[PDB]
């Protein structure tokens, strides 16, 4: 779950 | 197995109800990456109906402890502990998605036998009630006299609602 | 395994009653996909009668998080949650065979207890029952207040009729 | 496995009642071998009891859909949906052996509650029964009308009588 | 395993009652062997107290399809369509050791329903009662008005006496 | 396995109820072993209450047929069917230790009916009885008009005088 | 495993009722761990309710027995016997995070038949109170009698009131 | 596995109730130990309720049948036939932990049918007694008659009175 | 279920 | 179950 | 089973 | 859970 | 179980 | 369980 959640 | 990979990241998965089961894997899993580098930062994701207080209290002490900050993700639901452990992380990572939801209630239980016996039960039960309370404003922002109220019965609410009582600090769109 | 050649090539497969189990699984393998490509696609083929409202959710909220567009093709059976998923497909690129079947319907729950407990399951329910309706409109394209009348009871749909509906694109033949 | 031989060899298994996962695992076996090579013959050994609607046409919406060709063939029984995907095989590679039994019937089902929801399943189930004797008519060569008055009770027949019927292309014998 | 070994050398087991399960496995194992080798011939082991008409018919069909000569051996008992089974290997390759049982009967079923159900069933039950008893009277050299006689209650054969009758060929002793 | 060390050397264990399976893979051991070398002699314990006697029979008949001198030791308990294989050892080479403990009986079985079918297990069971007898005279070196009164009720027996009735050879100690 | 990972490091986890089983393999844990290097101080972690009294000895036993230092850290919940055996920790290395929920009381039991027979277990359970209250006596520090009337009835205690009772020396903070 | 790192030591864990499978195995483990090395000893851990009278005897007469020493130790419970077992070990060698707990009882069985049937089981459990009660008498020093009455109803002894009595030999400390 | 999925 | 399937 | 069975 | 525990 | 089985 | 078991 990136960016940012990595 | 999906989920050893999303670990080589620094991704665990909280997705069940909460018994010691969870609880103790989840534990050593923080403790695992805190060590493979204490700066790297690492991410929850949750989904679950909430369970044993005491198990959840296990995640909620690890998360503190470790060195690098914890962010968290709801995804689907974070009811009760759940919900506990997801106001829980790091301030400034708490995320929701679009369509998640989060419920705050009261610890519930049960007690049989002798006037005296079920006077033992409910005197913890009131007394672990008031410490996730004061926890729960401490995270949010809310005065304990709203955590307090605010609890007396299920509480749904929609993760626009979440950011709005402070459980969140932002929604994930694309 | 069979399904495991399937990930390898970019194919999810949701084949079973919705639950926060499959739901999980699914998270994370969109989100892995994603991340050894952002730019090919990644196709979900559907066959079950449905399941929990919050398992769903995410499935569907995740799906439009990642770059990689998200192609949907209902075999067999799309009940409930199912078809809705199903209808949550990329424009243009969600599919459904001959002689696969759509159903839609309205949520479904239970209440016991105190008057004011009862009250509190009623609006949640009918809550959710609102907020799947709105997304099914956008997606089909239908009016609101066609989507809350034809799901008062079950509604059974030929692929033919999935198609004019709005729920599917293309029909695969041959 | 001992199956998994088989598969080098482009043949696959339905020995078991028809149910969801079955087909969920048919379905990518024929996908699979067509991705390795479209233009090889594939095959599809039968002894089921028959099953799930919904699952049965799974399958038989997959056969068609890929290039290479699909030889059917019946060992032991091949009753209801059973007996169907049989005669779903490609023209003039149609199968049984020396004793094999084929059993045609109409649909089962049920409906409990009001009155408008009785209707509901009424409804539904006399549309399958329909669809799925007019598949029937194409593949065997009946008319139609001789199809409805047959299926209407549980109709046993013999290799024999499979063929004369039209279900098999051709007994194999030693 | 210890059977994943004789299949190296052509032996296959049936040991167990018979289900489509089992007679699946049987069938697939023919099949195996005469494709590496139609020339060496293949021995079936038989101890099972019988089972399904339909999926001892099954495994009957691929002994007489497939090249290899099939040697039976009835090790312990051999009832009903256990027995049938045994009376059908290669002709001068069926055996029996010395203190083996076999057991031959008329088939079981059941109806339950209006007139017209109990009818359609006594029919198919008393049809596969003949279709049994025709090819037993081949095997055999017993004519079928006397393998019904001698069936019609459970009637239990030494290997002496199912020498005489006609179900073995041969008495191994040391 | 453990076992899977025995069998290195030649050494098979029946230690529990003798029903088919366990008869199958006690069959399947000795001809391999007997098949590695038929020289060697084989190892076989026992420690078992007894169960099916065509079972037993099986395992019966697989020690007279192969070539391998199979030797007995009674490790625990051997009754009814497994007393019948201990004593079964080649002669000379029947083993007990010194608490072990031997038992044997008559037939026990059920019929459920009309006379006619009650009196066809009569029969059947009467004959099993009268071949197990003969074969226990024979072994042990008893008048069959003693085995027979010996076996009306329930006879247990410890080494020692399982020695002196001749179902064993020797009593290892050290 | 991710626990197979913390043998790796010198660390075991008791998280489970306390049974026979468990009981076992924690106890070979700490006899090969101290067997690499009896050295290295070892690490157990507790989040047990409780279980056999029997079993809960063996583990304190071999504690004390081994030459490692062995470490105890209380992790969400630690009752009954669990609370004993974090009690037996190291002095000075015994642990709890800042949740951690500590609960003690009185074995429990059960009698059935003649008034002799009650009479026998009834001391049984009452002997066994004894040599529990007397080793966490000499552990924490307070006199028999003090933890004699504290165990009448559930006595629930958290983190702190576990540090001041004298059942752990260190809270974990960050 | 973890027991297979103490079997590569020489020692062998007895931790659950006894019967005729967990009988086998241990005696298996014996046989292989000693053909390893005749002259390093062996060690048996035990830890168990008891069980099968005659599965006690098989692993007790193998104990005593191989050369190297077996010795024993008792840690949680050892009780009835697991209290005979440990009796057994190697004289000097028959330890105990500090908290262990023995127990010793008489046998336990039933009887029903006419008053020759009853009169049979009666015989056979009177017998059982004396045969234990005689070892155990040499084992510990105790005559006959003082083992009779002592087991008359259950008896249960501290690692002390265990000592005494004449159980064990030693108690590990530290 | 290519041409085109994938 | 070749002649003619494979 | 041999000789004969192979 | 270290520093200390290892 | 030797000396002798084997 | 050493010294003395091993």
């Amino acid at each position: 779950f990136s960016p940012x959640a990595p | 197995d999906i989920y050893s990979r999303l670990l080589k990241d620094r991704i665990i998965m909280l997705g069940s109800a909460i018994d010691d089961n969870v609880a103790n894997s989840i534990v050593s899993q923080l403790l695992f990456l805190a060590a493979e580098d204490p700066e790297k930062e690492i991410s929850l994701y949750i989904n679950s109906p909430g369970g044993s207080i005491t198990a959840g209290m296990a995640i909620y002490d690890t998360m503190q402890f470790i060195k690098p900050k914890v962010s968290t993700i709801c995804i689907g639901m974070a009811a009760s502990m759940g919900a506990f452990l997801l106001a829980a992380g790091e301030k400034g990572k708490r995320y929701a998605l679009p369509n998640s939801e989060v419920m705050i209630h009261q610890p519930l239980g049960g007690a049989q036998g002798q006037a005296t016996e079920i006077e033992i039960a409910a005197k913890r039960i009131l007394l672990l009630r008031d410490k996730l309370n004061k926890v729960l404003a401490e995270r949010t922002g809310q005065p304990l006299e709203v955590i307090e109220r605010d609890t007396d019965r299920d509480n749904f609410k929609s993760a626009e609602e979440a950011l709005e009582y402070g459980l969140i600090d932002k929604i994930l769109t694309h």
